[PDB]
């Protein structure tokens, strides 16, 4: 289990490339009450850089803004 | 002074290799190895990252050259050796960085323990973040004429903070101290910083907390005390936090609660006290009431009654996290005061009846979750009042599906069809509660 | 794995290019996730590396797994 929902899916760089999307991004992250206080638990979509360059999305990570 | 023609000028020449990634830009210092002593990651304006692979000291001789970062607001150094016995402030000299107000300093790999002189020149600094795996030792005099800093962070296995390190801290609003081994709060501390709001002391050793720990706080609104191994709290431990707004007394052992724990403490909106770690059977008379700011209450678990006094006259309640409890039912009068609760979660609990009177003035209830328990039937007319309810969980529980009985409920959940989230089954048969039709 | 000016996370990962591909690595393995100390007993929140297939594996996230 993880703090962000996210889903398994194909991206094309113009070969595939299996990536991990946010279902809800800049939404926040589950069980957000268990984090300590002054910090925001928002679900953020991260990125890798290829090389022209594509900007290709890693994986949803829960961010604890401040 | 740094930018997308500066990195054009480095590359080619082969010492440090600047390589644009989105809207930053890597340096590798020495260009070209699966070993860089430095790797830089910097984002002009913004933040510089110095991240190094030293075996000692004299490795910083292999800095890049020259380069002007310039105007930045952020520092981060990680992996980085403290440097001998010269500031922080001359490698950052170095590398050409002005108006720094953000210092963050995470190694594990020190060489020494931090001192006064490491921060010299940059005594205008806001933000302070110090953070070690290491067994280290933190003087005193460390945080001397650091009057501008607003937030410090300490993450270093701290077993007792020197008093005289919170003096010249007159602006600071942030403390962060959690992971660390502090078994006693250092005294006076708090008279020596008026603007403090949040105070963090999360994941430490303190078990003996007492009214005194805390005196001077009277503008602190944040306290978080969560896993601290809290076994028993004196009823005056928070007598001196006036201003608290938010208390986390979370992940802790407690068997009961003081009496009068939140009495002096009128400015509260959220209380947490959830993951304690041994059954905390129940909780003592009015502990939220009469708190007129009081909105939020996070609690579990293995609480297995409430008295009907526990939220009297704190009428701004509007969430209320009461599931993975051991409650087998709630006393009448518990939401009699609660006309702005919003949402009420009793999900995972073993209740097996409510009182008819429950709901009759929680006429802002927007969300009900009351799945996953032991009732077998609801009394006549309990929903009646929820008029401005939206959504309702009534699932994994064990309803009785027999006539007159379930009657209100079938009907009730025919008319707010819409409403109920899941299907609410009959025990046995496994039939949707909504599809039995009693007679007249 | 720097991040952003007000942003902490739960695991830390370390940017690296490979030969220009970039990838990003668990500082260690298997450490438990910063930030985690109010969740239940049930619960043993573990940083995970997370990988993005190539149509081959690349290092792409840490993140915290909350393992039961
Ligand atoms: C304390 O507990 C309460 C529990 O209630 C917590 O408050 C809730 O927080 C939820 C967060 O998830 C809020 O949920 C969102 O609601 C969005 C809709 O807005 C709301 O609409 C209702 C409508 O009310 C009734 O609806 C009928 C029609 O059926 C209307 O005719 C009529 O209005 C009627 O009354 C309304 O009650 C809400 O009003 C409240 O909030 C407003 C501020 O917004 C405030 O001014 C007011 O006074 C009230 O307090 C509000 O207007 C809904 O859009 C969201 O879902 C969508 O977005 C998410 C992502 O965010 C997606 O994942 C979903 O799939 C949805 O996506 C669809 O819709 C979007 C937008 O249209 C599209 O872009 C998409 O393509 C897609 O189609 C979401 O469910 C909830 O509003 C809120 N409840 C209340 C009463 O405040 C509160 O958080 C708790 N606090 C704490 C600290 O825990
Ligand atoms: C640091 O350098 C040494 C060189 O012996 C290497 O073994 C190690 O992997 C490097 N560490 C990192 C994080 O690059
Ligand atoms: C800091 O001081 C303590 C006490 O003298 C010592 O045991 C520890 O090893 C020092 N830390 C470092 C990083 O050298
Ligand atoms: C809250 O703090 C301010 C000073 O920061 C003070 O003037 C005020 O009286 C305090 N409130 C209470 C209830 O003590
Ligand atoms: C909700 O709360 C308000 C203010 O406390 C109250 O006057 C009213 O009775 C409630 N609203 C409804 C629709 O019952």
């Amino acid at each position: 289990r993880f703090l962000c929902r996210s889903i398994r899916k194909l991206v094309y760089p113009k070969q595939a490339i299996q990536i991990e999307e946010c279902e809800g991004a800049d939404q926040p992250c589950d069980f957000a009450a268990n984090f300590p206080q002054s910090y925001n638990p928002i679900c953020k979509q991260h990125y890798t850089q290829q090389t022209n360059s594509f900007k290709i999305p890693s994986c949803c990570k829960c961010a604890l803004k401040t | 002074s740094f930018g997308r023609d500066a990195c054009s000028e480095m590359s080619i020449d082969g010492l440090c290799q600047c390589a644009p990634i989105m809207s930053e830009y890597e340096i590798i210092c020495p260009a070209n190895a699966e070993n860089p002593t430095f790797r830089l990651t910097i984002q002009p304006k913004d933040y510089v990252q110095i991240m190094c692979n030293l075996t000692d000291t004299t490795d910083y001789q292999q800095l890049p050259k020259k380069l002007r970062i310039g105007e930045v607001d952020r520092v981060q150094m990680r992996r980085c050796m403290l440097p001998g016995h010269t500031p922080i402030a001359s490698i950052l000299d170095y590398l050409g960085i002005v108006s720094p107000t953000t210092l963050i300093f995470e190694s594990d790999n020190l060489g020494m323990n931090i001192t006064r002189q490491h921060l010299d020149r940059l005594h205008g600094l806001k933000r302070f973040r110090f953070t070690t795996r290491r067994l280290t030792h933190i003087p005193a005099n460390l945080l001397t004429d650091m009057r501008n800093l607003s937030h410090l962070e300490l993450r270093a296995n701290i077993e007792e903070m020197p008093s005289h390190l919170f003096d010249d801290l007159e602006n600071l609003e942030s403390i962060e101290f959690g992971s660390n081994k502090l078994r006693q709060m250092p005294r006076g501390i708090f008279g020596k910083m008026p603007k403090l709001k949040q105070l963090n002391l999360w994941s430490n050793q303190l078990h003996n907390l007492t009214k005194h720990d805390f005196e001077g706080a009277t503008s602190v609104l944040g306290i978080d005390i969560h896993d601290n191994g809290i076994e028993q709290l004196p009823h005056d431990v928070f007598a001196h936090l006036t201003n608290v707004t938010d208390i986390n007394l979370s992940a802790n052992l407690f068997r009961s609660l003081p009496q009068g724990l939140f009495d002096h403490n009128k400015h509260l909106n959220e209380v947490r006290l959830m993951n304690n770690r041994v059954p905390l059977a129940t909780l003592p008379s009015r502990l939220f009431a009469n708190q007129p700011e009081l909105q939020i209450l996070r609690l579990r678990a293995e609480l297995q009654s409430l008295p009907g006094d526990l939220f009297e006259h704190s009428t701004q309640i509007t969430n209320i996290s009461l599931g993975d409890n051991l409650l087998k039912t709630l006393p009448a009068t518990l939401l009699e005061h609660q006309v702005n609760l919003l949402s009420l979660d009793l999900s995972n609990n073993r209740l097996t009846h409510l009182p008819d009177s429950l709901f009759a003035h929680t006429t802002n209830l927007t969300d009900l979750r009351l799945a996953s328990n032991q009732l077998k039937s609801v009394p006549d007319g309990i929903f009646d009042r929820l008029t401005s309810l939206q959504k309702i969980w009534l699932h994994t529980n064990p309803w009785d599906c027999s006539c007159p009985r379930i009657d209100y409920l079938s009907r009730w959940l025919n008319k707010n069809s819409q409403k109920e989230q899941g299907s609410a089954k009959c025990s046995g048969s496994g039939k949707p509660v909504r599809s039995i039709i009693c007679p007249t």
